[PDB]
DNA sequence: GGGCTGCGGTAGCGTGACGGCGAATACCC
DNA sequence: GGGTATTCGCCGTGTACCTCTCGCAGCCC
RNA sequence: CCGAGAGGUA
């Protein structure tokens, strides 16, 4: 086998929507907001902070 | 009249701008020293009310939009201002 | 001659399966 | 806030064999 | 010798 180096990070599709999502219910996340994080047209937040 | 991307078929970039430069849309593409800087990418400038996202979806030459959502992505006038490189 | 590529257009095409089941969500507390 | 209850959207829909045609045009780069 | 479409046998 040989390999591509995604230069993005790029979500598996089965593990997003398999109904019930595994990244939906492993991060607590809707899986709409996830779609909606994924495909560019909203932000989510990592370490607010203050 | 606010700039909106447009993603145009591969390689009829120019035949895309020439029907866009017939009607009233301003196009912005830089041009690298001769091919384009980006690929197909396209900078469209126009207003909905005077022509239709719609008709500029159908012309010669342009793919579609850079959508992200329901409504096609508007960018800022600071990038179209960095853009004159 | 050629790389490549998803329609060809200054829109709209789609349109005659049916059920089961589970999640997503709406309406009403 | 959570309890019904509707809607959405994914699953599935027999076996084995035989014959035939037809399978990229556009194309502006 | 892979896919699709049409037809047929049991």
């Amino acid at each position: 086998m040989g390999h591509i180096e995604l230069a993005s990070p790029t979500a598996h599709i089965w593990f997003l929507k398999s109904l019930p999502s595994r990244i939906g219910l492993l991060l607590d996340m809707p899986l709409r907001d996830i779609e909606r994080v994924l495909y560019f047209e909203s932000y989510v937040v990592i370490e607010g902070g203050m | 009249q606010s700039w909106y991307l447009l993603y145009c078929k591969r390689g009829q970039l120019q035949r895309a701008q020439e029907h866009l430069e017939r009607q009233a849309v301003n196009c912005l593409a830089p041009m690298i020293t001769s091919e384009p800087l980006f690929p197909n990418y396209l900078f469209v400038e126009f207003d909905p009310e005077v022509i239709h996202t719609t008709t500029i979806n159908a012309t010669r030459g342009v793919s579609h939009f850079v959508r992200f959502g329901a409504s096609p992505a508007i960018v800022p006038s600071a990038v179209i201002h960095q853009l004159s490189v």
